[PDB]
RNA sequence: AUACCCUCGA
């Protein structure tokens, strides 16, 4: 399947978001199979009217379903191997599939209208290989040259580089802190600015 | 939330389904509500002539209009994942067909509306002749003002006809058949209406060519508001 | 540990209106203030109309004779209306009107518990041959529930029970006589005008109680 | 001047001095309501007077 | 124009932190832009097999 | 109306005096509410003991150079500044030390000061002192009132909070608060967070009913 | 449920 991509700024670097409707059509037949497992459904006409219901009790086995189940990614162009990776997915609200923003650069994937195909790995050496050969944790250093290409993009290096500058003059500029974590609890309280020329 | 809930973006998406009834070869198909082996609650939702009532929700898979072709069920539903109210259906039938009458329906609430149309334009010329007549004549020579009303009932009659010449060919105009694509007995599209809100992954631009596509809704509280209060609504 | 005691509110309008805690440890305006900001602004129990059908209507897509403004209009007007409601939760209120004129919240039909704050809301525009006859049903909720998540004839609204506007708060000094560390709330809170400041900055603090009564 | 006003139709009195002889007042305004495009969008009109 | 309207001449001010509610240390820009919502929604891209 | 109040509270311990608290069902935006309240709380807003001042013998300034310690005053400083303290007796207690290794427990106490990492190491000899300990309410820099030196009243060192979407059934779309904590020691993380939470009930207990 | 044509997005 198939949607536009958006950002998703609380996915950890392995994991990737995928809505409730592509993922309950995408892994139908693992809902059914955990479905008669667990008994919950006898027939299979009784599993497909509860997957088009929606019963609460379906997505706890869709959760199940997709707990250690990684998914693959691609954009229109992969250019390379790196245009599609294996992200374990996770559960979201919506129709859109939400992305590590590290893994951007990599897809050459900006947010203002990509769209990426999600296909789903069945046989236990297919889910292997996505989790050891091309989950995204894997694949941080390009292939074409050992520089890493899992690095902060725009934003985050605006953040990286604010935190990390120098004021000549700045409130809390001059005493010493004990630890970094006497660093944080000062800044935190408003005593000492961001940027202010310290000791620690 | 506020852009969500003050309803900015949403917008409203018409669509139409459409129904054929084909020459078959055992038989034409006929537009009925007997679908055979249909269930209770989606012809509860339908009418008797086979086609949904205006103004109706619809889910996915309900049965929208009914065709019956020999007897098997071409009956029109609504594709998956499409959902939405009924807000219009038209109906054509070919020359020489039986007048169904759901096209009664509509063709008479079309020539009453096309006669109360006329008849407050006829209204409101005869009212001003007669008032401004009234006006000419002095309050209730004697020649001038039989003269005159002679003059305003001859313009009112002939008004009065002009106007039922043009009644009575919008009529005609109305009561022909249509020349449908050879094998086609009667056509029925209806017209579905959805209220599309803004939801994550819309694009959404502005008018300089910085494109995007919506991230995330968050609640009022947590957008930057301003020293006054007032929150921001989009940080782009 | 000097906590607040007296509530102070000040009225400025029927909506605006100004809370002040005179009595809060240093460093305890901006916590409070956010806090109660945050719970404001997220849930404060309201009521708004959440279906209404008319005689001459079908569905919200079409217009009625007469009338001046499309079902959607009317649909969204009806949305702006600010409601009380003092005994149950969910009720029903008519509007029936004939003949030119401008419909507005004050020909809603009266009703022992439920108030009109707003009774200058123009809903319609009627013609000489416009009349219209509909039903409001009402209820109570705490956040916005589009109609998705809530016969023919019946129109579903999306509904956005929060009767608050504007949040804001600053934090000024306190004199109590007892030290110049002393710091006091302003709350500067705007609604529509159907739940008393008084009120809303109780529910909050019950609210935030129970929260942290989790622990 | 515009003779009555909903929203489904716009009548206008046409002037006397921008008029033939007969028929003095006669421009029926008919706004098409809720109806679907081209790109399955809605075209409808709303009165302004 | 801003001047007179009794907003900032640079048409900045430090806005306030939504969550924490703190204020920003540099004033950011804010103002009405006019945003359109464009034929690409993703009600009709969400395809699943 | 009715909201959702979690019970399901659990406190991760990761070490002695490092806990992460968790908070998985809650409504949309109380998560954040409740992290930065809790947050603002620890950090600023909580009673403890710190030592505020020190005279050094021998040291006239800041920047004097003194003999006999491996290290120099701002070391000392730095050291001194990490003792965790509790005063069961006053809010004003001055201790001395005097040794001519230097650690915590070298110094001289009575009934009241209780010191609660005796091993907490000051100087490296090859020192005659007393310091001012007081009572506060957070984080208060010498700057805002050898002499003088930052005091960490608070008895938090570290807080940090995120807030996660949590699975809930048919609702799916709420929060997740994960809140770390780590204390000097003198009061378990639990006891912390449990302290806070009374504090910020107390702030508004007059007009909840 | 097959081929062209047109339009659009990255
Ligand atoms: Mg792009």
């Amino acid at each position: 399947g198939r949607s536009v991509i958006t950002v998703g700024p609380t996915l950890r670097l392995h994991q990737c978001g995928l809505p409730k409707k592509m993922a309950l059509e995408l892994f139908k037949p693992f809902i059914f199979g955990k479905l008669e497992g667990r008994g919950m459904a006898t027939t299979i006409k009784a599993a497909k009217k509860m997957v088009e219901r929606e019963l609460p009790e379906v997505w706890d086995v869709l959760a199940e379903v997709i707990r250690e189940h990684p998914v693959l990614l691609n954009r229109a162009p992969t250019l390379h191997r790196l245009g599609i990776q294996a992200f374990e997915p996770v559960l979201i609200e919506g129709k859109a599939i939400q992305l590590h923003p590290l893994v951007c650069a990599a897809y050459n994937a900006d947010f203002d209208g990509d769209q990426m195909a999600v296909h789903v790995p069945l046989t236990l050496e297919a889910q292997l290989e996505a989790r050891a050969l091309m989950m995204s944790t894997n694949n941080i250093l390009s292939p074409a040259n050992g520089e890493p290409i899992i690095v902060p993009s725009q934003d985050v290096v605006m953040g990286l580089y604010y935190m990390t500058r120098e004021a000549i003059n700045a409130k809390g500029e001059g005493m010493a802190f004990a630890d970094l974590q006497e660093v944080d609890r000062a800044y935190r309280s408003g005593q000492a600015s961001l940027h202010a020329r310290v000791k620690v | 939330e506020r852009v969500v809930q003050e309803d900015r973006f949403t917008t409203i998406h018409i669509q139409e389904l459409t129904c054929v009834a084909r020459d078959t070869k055992l038989g034409p198909e006929e537009i009925t509500a007997d679908i055979p082996n249909v269930g209770e609650a989606a012809l509860n939702k339908l009418d008797e002539a086979g086609i949904v009532y205006v103004g109706a929700e619809v889910q996915a898979g309900d049965i929208l209009v009914g065709k019956v072709t020999p007897v098997k069920d071409t009956s029109l539903r609504v594709p998956t994942g499409t959902k939405g109210t009924v807000i219009d259906v038209q109906v054509f039938t070919r020359d020489g067909v039986e007048r169904d009458s759901r096209a009664l329906s509509i063709e008479k609430m079309q020539l009453d509306q096309i006669r109360k149309d006329l008849n407050e334009e006829f209204r409101i010329v005869e009212g001003a002749t007669f008032e401004r007549l009234r006006a000419a004549l002095v309050g209730a020579a004697d020649d001038a003002l039989n003269e005159q009303l002679e003059k305003a009932q001859a313009y009112i009659s002939d008004r009065r006809q002009l106007l039922d010449d043009k009644f009575e060919d919008k009529k005609r105009k109305l009561q022909q058949g249509d020349d449908l694509a050879p094998g086609v007995l009667k056509i029925v599209k209806v017209y579905l209406a959805i209220k599309r809100r803004i939801q994550p992954g819309d694009k959404m631009a502005g008018r300089h060519g910085n494109k995007g596509v919506v991230s995330v809704i968050m609640p009022v509280e947590d957008m930057p508001h301003d020293a006054n209060g007032t929150p921001v609504d989009i940080v782009l | 540990f000097l906590t607040p005691r007296h509530i102070d509110v000040q009225v400025v309008s029927q909506t605006r209106a100004k809370i002040t805690l005179e009595p809060l440890e240093r460093g305890f305006g901006h916590t409070l203030g956010n806090a109660l900001r945050r719970i404001l602004l997220s849930s404060m129990p309201g009521c708004a109309v959440v279906e209404a059908e008319i005689d001459g209507v079908l569905h919200e897509y079409s217009a009625i004779e007469g009338v001046q403004e499309d079902v959607i209009e009317i649909l969204l007007n009806l949305k702006g209306l600010a409601i009380k409601l003092h005994g149950r939760d969910e009720v029903t209120l008519t509007l029936a009107k004939k003949g030119s004129g401008v419909v507005t919240a004050a020909d809603i039909q009266l009703d022992h518990d439920v108030e009109i704050i707003n009774g200058d809301h123009v809903i319609a525009n009627l013609a000489d041959n416009g009349a219209l006859n509909m039903k409001l049903k009402v209820a109570r909720g705490r956040g916005y529930e589009p109609a998705d998540a809530r016969s023919i004839g019946r129109l579903q609204l999306d509904a956005s029970f929060s009767p608050v506007r504007r949040v804001s708060y600053v934090v000024e000094n306190a004199r109590v006589e007892q030290r110049t560390n002393l710091d006091k709330l302003v709350l500067d809170l705007e609604t529509n005008g159907t739940l008393d400041p008084e009120e809303a900055i109780r529910r909050a603090a019950t609210i935030l109680q129970q929260q942290l009564a989790a622990f | 001047v515009i003779d009555s006003v909903d929203a489904s139709r716009v009548v206008v009195r046409v002037a006397d001095d921008e008029v033939e002889t007969g028929e003095a007042g006669v421009d029926i305004y008919n706004l098409t309501k809720y109806t679907r495009s081209n790109q399955n969008t809605c075209i409808n009109q709303r009165p302004l007077v | 124009m801003l001047k007179l309207a009794d907003l900032p001449e640079s048409g900045q001010m430090r806005l306030f932190d939504g969550r924490t509610g703190n204020q920003f240390e540099r004033p950011t820009t804010v103002g009405y832009m006019y945003m359109l919502k464009l034929n690409h929604l993703v009600d009709d891209k969400m395809h699943a097999r």
